[PDB]
């Protein structure tokens, strides 16, 4: 009924929620796309056999930002971006990477910018990233 | 905050004032062509 | 937390020249005007279907600002009565169809009507039927996105002054056939009077011509008359021709 | 500028809270601006008041 | 101030009966129906049109005179010490609409309405006028078609065609014709061109 | 069946009929 | 907390304008005011009492949606602790009312103000959305009810039509007989309006109307 | 005794629309319009002295209704320990309007609104006030109909006796008025028909 | 969770961040393990012996798991 | 348009698919 | 050819239908 | 080998192509989306490319280190700030460090002193005007 | 092509063909 004798998707007009979750396979972890980045289209013989590596070129050429928190796959797109600076009176900056890298959010193409033994730096990411790293820097403080 | 509480206090009435003179003037203004127009 | 009340107070002031635009084409339509539509609702609709299509964005602060407000009123009224009057032009010329079919078959020499109110209901409802209100719509979508106010747009007029003879060249085409028949019918009854004298073929004329009148038309009701009925409704392209802005 | 020289006199007797006459001149300037404070709110309400009262009788 | 908002709001509330009295729609309004009555119809072309189109019209020529009022009344450099010096610029506002209205009134009821210029003596002079004025243009218009149905019941005494109406008849013809010669698109441009400069 | 549809070939192939609906079908 | 009194009692103030242009109001209003102006009454039978009774039937219809509002909004655990979750528990609050504008409301009319929405949100580089966007996506709830209330006039006037028709093939034929006499100087609608009484209640319009109108949204057993 | 101070005043608040919707007051309002409108007359009377005497003679037949609710309701026994027999108490008052709407509306339409016998239970009172009012609305057109009737035979037996004659183009309406209201004089039908209104209500 | 199947679509993923002040994640996440309640494929984020970490995933386990960590702080 | 070749692309490029009896209906 | 459509050629092509639209065909 | 062929885009579409070549994502203002271009371009150096276009196209942009954002030249805006208990030095020494430091817009003030004056895109100087009033309050 | 346009010539050459819109021939 369906003869082609490879493997791979074929998408006409699809709307890349469609297009994603048909790569939430080969990918084993759910993807979510946000409702901005879903307005775009694409149509084409695409095949998936490292998506790792597709998705980054694909968020590229489309124009999107996607981040990985062991459990899931965000997806937005370019001009969802977010800014926070904030201030920590008794804890460093090293010390919060290495609960960043010792837990595993950690993401090494969104770094964090500052100085190294301050209680000032800058993020900059995803919009799940952000607020992530700004309710663990406000929730360390008045912890200790 | 009394000096900035009293421009925001001005701030909100006059913009206030300012939506019903011009719905009043709106109301007005269509209901005269409503009474032109049966004459 | 000053905007959030800015917001909605920036979009209730846009609400009230989207009002004084869109107004006055509730008063003009068949199918929405005060006979049949009551107070009470009426002002709900008329604020909420200009809040769906006013084109600036509505948490910008609107340029009505102290420039010109008295006069900008007589401006959104006049395009206001100006879309009226080209919306309403296939219910006017059904409506004038009707008047003379009404007059030449007597029943209107009392001056010296339900049947032109009959046609009138018709054209709107065969015009309500397939589309209808998403090109009434449309054309006010348009006319905010070639009359933005601040801009002092017109009516245009040197095409205005052939409006009353647009209607009438295609009332009288349209009332061509059916006053033919009853005016042959007339001189061919005369002729009958002049060769009986005393015959009053007068008083015979008002028990002919009615059934004259319906019957002549009824050939061409059916598959003739609803088709100019979607060829005469104004449609938005030709929104250019009959305004432009002053700077 | 009734707040500058308001904000002036707070500062000394924040180094000196026991000077006798600096507390009796500061409750001389803070009741009087206590004063002065209300009258411009109560003064603008009725310049609001009565504006609105125009649109009310016209509407 | 705030007096300034009675005044501002009292136009929009009597501005329907300015219309009414005080401009060009009092001419426009009257030759046009005269002119239906001219052919017998009594319901086309259907009086909404008709005011709906002399209102545009009407507008186009207060339009410049309503916009040159508030051009001068934008200078807020109004106040001054004497309380007749600012008097007279108010009128100065009001010189703009009152030199419309001082060309077409006569010279009779004018000084006819000071003694028992002023503006409020000039209204009723002017629609006077102007219903005076919408009457002779009419009759001119009207001619032409008392004579067309003069022929036409000739000719039916000239046959042995005495008995029937004649209005059945001449009603068709008058209305052809002159939707043939395109006579409503030419006393409409006819009369706009008396008042402006039209196109 | 497959003219304006888009569905995924090979091992576990299914026809997507629209956004919201799914086809497999049983070879 | 506190101010989910504001916005109850901010909801409370504007309830009567929803009545007026969200519900099925003004699907018996219009239709109410036809059948006076078919009959030719003019001030009888004295519309005061005309929205009374077009209201009821309304309310007899609308009862079961509004009534769920009620039985999910005082549950004591509307109170929850995130940000997200607290703005989607009115969304599924709201989903009841909005599919019931889905059923109800014109398909390419409520299309067309998304289109027109987008244009004026970011500019025209917002590419058209298509008639397939309605097996997943769901409008917004101020783009609908503009498209609901025109499309709710357009089957109001779509009744209003068709019961108008009986009465003027009735004042067509008097204003005939009238002129087989020679009786051309007479106010034709004063003998009509007898026969134009009876052919209502002879038919008696009101008591199958009212049924048909009700078996436009619900159905019996 | 707090909240029934509410329900007392919103009947208050309320009664110019049930008053408006759930009595006779809608029959003698609409037949004394059309009788105008039958003598072809338009603002003689007016609208208000005719709704004033229609609201007077409504007024008649239905205040012994609102007058058992009061002696009914102020009995000393609105102190009930259970919640529902106080529902039943307040159920057992509306009894007197619900025996006066039964009587004058259709059980059948009644019994529709009650999809969406009656001695065990009584249908409810959203069930039957617009069956009522569409009721009363129908019968007053069909005796609105009956007293048109004679009205029209002196309109047409003039107009004939005048194109009997040559006198054609001569409108009938400024003859038939004088012959339209002695007819109404003389049978003296004012004080007839509130006669017969009043008994299709209440007996002698 | 033992009892019946929560089915939810993938746009409904919520998170959360939750600091317990006297009570560590090792025994927190064994109480998880002793009552039955530890889902593998939807594990807590963190630092093995600290008080904040972060969750993500249903919303009948993310609202399960900040309540019965908000009632483990009270009760010390 | 493809006047009978077709390929897919994914990670590194474009593959060339071997010829088969199917063809893709081409949007232009 | 590709009659009026910004496109990005050289062995990792797409063609833009609209501002909103890709195309990833034969390496343009 | 490589290019893009532009034909009436919107300066949204077009910069989102070179943001392959470039390694990091673009994001265009709304009111730098309004112009257009034409033309046949060709992405083989494009750090020089982005910079003669923003001049002749009138631009501005600014790279942080894990996106480009462009705003067009009119939305540019300046700030006077004062510093208590911290001078000019230790400040631009953590820009230094913390890889903000842009050289086509740097720190106009004196060397030791609390004030000076910042102007920019509006992404750079709210960083600026924050980050120099988030280290007097924990001094 | 450069009748009512603005345009610079010489090494970095363009045509303006609207106030918002240029035009980078080719080399």
């Amino acid at each position: 009924k369906i003869p082609v004798t490879g493997s791979g998707f074929v998408a006409k007009d699809d709307s890349l929620r469609t297009f994603f979750d048909a790569m939430a396979l080969q990918l084993k972890e759910p993807v979510i796309v946000s409702k901005m980045a879903a307005r775009k289209k694409i149509t084409g013989n695409f095949e998936f056999h490292d998506p790792n590596a597709l998705l980054e070129k694909l968020s590229l050429q489309l124009g999107l930002i996607w981040y990985f928190d062991g459990q899931a796959i965000y997806i937005y797109d370019a001009s969802e971006m977010r800014n926070a600076v904030v201030s920590l009176r008794n804890v460093s900056l090293n010390e919060f990477n290495n609960f960043l890298k010792r837990s595993g959010l950690y993401n090494k193409n969104y770094p964090l910018r500052g100085d190294n033994r301050k209680g000032t730096f800058y993020v900059s990411g995803p919009p799940v990233y952000v607020d992530m790293v700004v309710n663990a820097a406000t929730m360390m403080d008045k912890q200790n | 905050d009394p000096k900035e509480l009293a421009i925001s206090q001005e701030m909100i009435s006059d913009y206030n004032l300012y939506v019903s003179m011009v719905s009043t003037l709106t109301r007005k203004g269509v209901g005269a062509v409503e009474t032109l127009l049966r004459s | 937390f000053y905007a959030l009340y800015f917001e909605i107070h920036h979009l209730v002031a846009s609400a009230a020249l989207g009002f004084a635009r869109v107004a006055p084409i509730f008063f003009f339509l068949p199918f929405l005007n005060s006979g049949v539509l009551s107070g009470a609702p009426r002002n709900a609709i008329i604020i909420l279907v200009a809040l769906g299509v006013w084109p600036h964005a509505l948490n910008e602060a609107p340029p009505f600002l102290s420039v010109a407000m008295i006069p900008l009123v007589l401006q959104e009224a006049a395009v206001g009565v100006m879309l009226g009057c080209l919306l309403s032009w296939p219910f006017w010329v059904m409506h004038a169809l009707g008047c003379i079919i009404d007059n030449q078959r007597g029943a209107t020499l009392s001056s010296s009507s339900e049947m032109a109110n009959f046609l009138n209901m018709f054209a709107a409802v065969v015009y309500l039927q397939n589309g209808g209100l998403v090109t009434m719509v449309d054309v006010l979508n348009k006319s905010y996105q070639l009359c933005d106010p601040m801009n002092e747009c017109t009516p245009s007029l040197p095409p205005l002054l052939t409006f009353i003879n647009q209607v009438a060249q295609n009332a009288l085409v349209l009332a061509s056939p059916v006053v033919l028949v009853l005016l042959l019918s007339e001189v061919f009854l005369g002729l009958l009077s002049r060769f009986a004298p005393q015959m009053n073929a007068f008083a015979i004329s008002l028990t002919v011509k009615s059934g004259i009148a319906v019957l002549i038309m009824l050939l061409y009701f059916s598959p003739v008359l609803p088709d100019n009925v979607l060829r005469l409704s104004f449609q938005a392209t030709g929104l250019s021709s009959w305004f432009y802005e002053r700077g | 500028n009734l707040q500058t020289q308001v904000t002036e006199a707070l500062d000394k007797l924040a180094a000196k809270p026991s000077d006798p006459a600096l507390l009796a001149a500061y409750q001389s300037k803070l009741s009087e601006y206590n004063l002065y404070r209300n009258a411009q709110s109560n003064t603008v309400k009725v310049f609001k008041d009565i504006d609105a009262a125009i649109i009310q009788n016209f509407r | 101030n705030d007096i300034s908002l009675i005044a501002l709001l009292a136009f929009s509330t009597l501005l329907p009966f300015i219309i009414a009295s005080g401009t060009c729609f009092v001419k426009f309004s009257i030759v046009f129906v005269m002119v239906r009555n001219a052919l017998g119809l009594q319901q086309i072309p259907s009086n909404m049109t008709l005011n709906g189109v002399a209102l545009l019209l009407s507008m186009f020529v207060m339009w410049p005179i309503m916009h040159d009022a508030y051009v001068y009344f934008e200078d807020e450099d109004v106040t001054f010490n004497d309380i007749s010096s600012l008097s007279k610029h108010v009128d100065e506002g009001l010189d703009g609409y009152r030199d419309y209205l001082i060309k077409y009134s006569d010279r009779e009821l004018v000084q006819f309405f000071e003694n028992a210029p002023s503006i409020f003596a000039l209204l009723p002079a002017y629609a006077l006028s102007e219903i005076k004025s919408a009457f002779k243009i009419g009759f001119y218009l009207y001619l032409p078609f008392v004579v067309v149905d003069l022929v036409v019941s000739s000719v039916l005494l000239a046959l042995g065609m005495m008995m029937m109406s004649p209005v059945t008849i001449s009603t068709p013809i008058k209305l052809v014709l002159f939707v043939a010669l395109d006579g409503w698109t030419l006393l409409s441009k006819g009369l706009i061109l008396q008042y402006m400069d039209i196109a | 069946w497959l003219k304006g549809r888009s569905f995924q070939y090979g091992a576990e192939g299914y026809i997507k009929m629209s956004p919201g609906h799914w086809y497999f079908p049983s070879p």
